[PDB]
Parts: C-alpha cells; structure tokens; sequence
C-alpha cells in the first residue's frame, strides 16, 4: 500500500489517456508515458487546467505529490507553437 | 446527475465550480473534468471541476457568472454530470452587451475578448453570458453561436468572432447577485 496518483489526459483529438502512477515517482514517468502515446515532449505541451501550468515544464526530477498532481487529476495535450 | 445545493465561490474564474473531495469521489469526477451543469429555465452550463477541502459534501461552490447563466442564488439547487464529450470549438461568435461597454477604450478584441481566451481553457456554451476584467472595467459578451453546438471548448485554433453590433441584455439576463 502506496499513495498513488490516478491521471487522465486529454488529447488533442478528444480521446483520453489514463494511468495510475505512483505519487512518489518522478514527474518524467508521465512525461515519457505520453511520449509513449504519441506525444512527444518537444511536440506537446501536457497542461493543467487551474490552475493554468505547463506540466511539460515542471521539474521532471520532481515528484508527483510535489507538483500537485495528487490524488486525481484531469489534464489536456496541447501541440507546441 | 446529481443535484446540490448552491454556495458561493472561493475562485472567481468564471470557467470554474468546486466539490468537496469526497464528492467528486461519488460521483468519479476527478480534478480538472468539464461537467455539465443545469439549472433553472432550461439553463444549462459547461464548467471545470475543482476539489475543494472547504467545501460541504452537500454544496457546490459557484461563481456569479455561472449562477447568472443558470439562473440561481445562493442555496438554490443544481444538477451536475460529468461531460468528457465536450468538443474543442472550431468557431464561435459573441456580442458585448450594450449596457457593459458604455464609453469603452480600446479595441474590444484586444482589450477585453482576448485575453479571456489567450492561454486558457474556456468551456463554453450557446447562450453563455461572460465577464472579462480588461480595462478597469466589466464588460460582458454573450455567446451567440458556437460550432459545435451548442457545447465547445474554446481553443487556441478556435476562431473568435466578435465583430456586429452590441446586444441588447434581455429580462433574463439581468444579474441576480
């Protein structure tokens, strides 16, 4: 028993992504979980909605429990312009 | 669709409403999810879903905007459901309201329409009654078509048109609060 993380992600189409993730593990996990969905990070922004951030641009060193992203949360993908 | 009973908000952004934790358990939203919201008269709005550990599990915390659009007060009673159907807009168009842009200053697009849009997530529906702040003031626009229809989320590639003359604030929508 863990504290874990439940994410869903919106692409850019309407679809939606989810996972379960470990509240304790870096936020790079989810950057290369959409990654591995299609969605490259130099391509896609992975956004908030408000508070208004750019995931993308969090430390990815950084926990999960530590950018607020805890215990679920809706985010989008965004394409980079 | 489960019904709860109107308070007030802790978050002023129009685009959302909050729930106790939990809440938003019972009901499998999680924090971010656009719900679809009704009220009074047929009334009807789009919002985000926040959590919020002040809020009573039997409440949802609403900001004016949307109280106004659903044609509610404090401690009335609306329905909510979640709504991940919620296309992102191809286009839309909206009027300022005649009696929110007497004597305005500068372009409505740039000024005030803009910058409610630029680098925010905004659910919008048909009908939509909207505050923005730009220009030490209130103007207030009304949605008067969306595409698609009548539910949308305005995105950065939807195009937003505002251009024609300003509307006159029918009876029912006259603020409450």
């Amino acid at each position: 028993m863990e504290p874990v993380s439940k994410l869903r992600i919106r692409t850019p189409s309407g679809e939606f992504l989810e996972r379960r993730f470990l509240a304790s593990n870096k936020l790079q996990i989810v950057f290369d979980f959409v990654a591995s969905k299609g969605f490259p990070w130099d391509e896609y922004k992975l956004l908030s909605t408000f508070p208004r951030r750019d995931v993308t641009q969090l430390d990815p060193n950084k926990s999960l429990l530590e950018v607020k992203l805890f215990p679920q949360e809706t985010l989008f993908l965004e394409a980079k312009e | 669709p489960n019904r709860l009973i109107v308070d007030e908000a802790i978050n002023e952004d129009n685009s959302v409403v909050s729930l106790s934790q939990p809440k938003m358990d019972e009901l499998q939203l999680f924090r971010g999810d656009t719900v679809l919201l009704k009220g009074k008269k047929r009334r009807e709005a789009v919002c985000i879903v926040l959590s919020d550990d002040t809020c009573s599990d039997e409440k949802i915390r609403m900001n004016r905007v949307v109280r106004n659009n659903l044609r509610v007060r404090l401690g009335d009673v609306i329905s909510i459901q979640p709504c991940p159907d919620v296309k992102y807009g191809k286009r839309i168009h909206v009027l300022p309201i005649d009696d929110t842009v007497e004597g305005i200053t500068g372009n409505l697009f740039e000024v005030y329409l803009k910058p409610y849009f630029l680098e925010a997530y905004r659910p919008i529906r048909k009908g939509d009654i909207f505050l923005v702040r730009g220009g030490m003031r209130a103007v207030e626009f009304k949605v008067v078509e969306t595409d698609p229809s009548p539910y949308c989320i305005v995105a950065p590639d939807t195009v937003i048109h505002c251009e024609g003359e300003p509307i006159k604030r029918e009876d029912e929508e006259e603020s409450l609060n």
